[PDB]
């Protein structure tokens, strides 16, 4: 990334021998708009994981059955989407 | 993302 920016800047010096900057500043703000949100989500997730770590000792051995049935449900849905997409690819192959 | 996925799910739980 740095080397590409450097080749670009060398070219800009070659040709040289304010709209773009404000555009760059706008995009800079834009990117981090979502990154502050990612921070918010990571922070909620970390506080929640610490909440779980509080229960972490011996707790209830039923949430395991709960998450395992959730695993059956999520794997079923993922296999649905997988077979669907693969059948669409076979459809394009036939066409 | 599985720690963050358990985070989203358990955060939905707790």
């Amino acid at each position: 990334e740095e080397l590409k920016n450097a080749e670009i800047a060398l070219r800009t010096q070659k040709t040289p021998p304010n709209t773009a900057p404000a555009d760059y500043f706008h995009t800079l703000v834009q990117q981090f708009e979502v990154q502050l949100q990612q921070y918010r989500q990571q922070i909620e997730e970390l506080e929640n994981h610490l909440a779980t770590q509080s229960n972490t000792l011996h707790l209830s051995p039923q949430d395991l059955s709960m998450a395992m049935q959730k695993l059956y449900q999520t794997f079923v849905a993922l296999a649905a989407q997988l077979q669907a997409v693969n059948e669409n690819f076979k459809m394009l192959k036939e066409q | 993302l599985q720690e963050i996925q358990q985070a989203g799910e358990r955060l939905r739980s707790k």
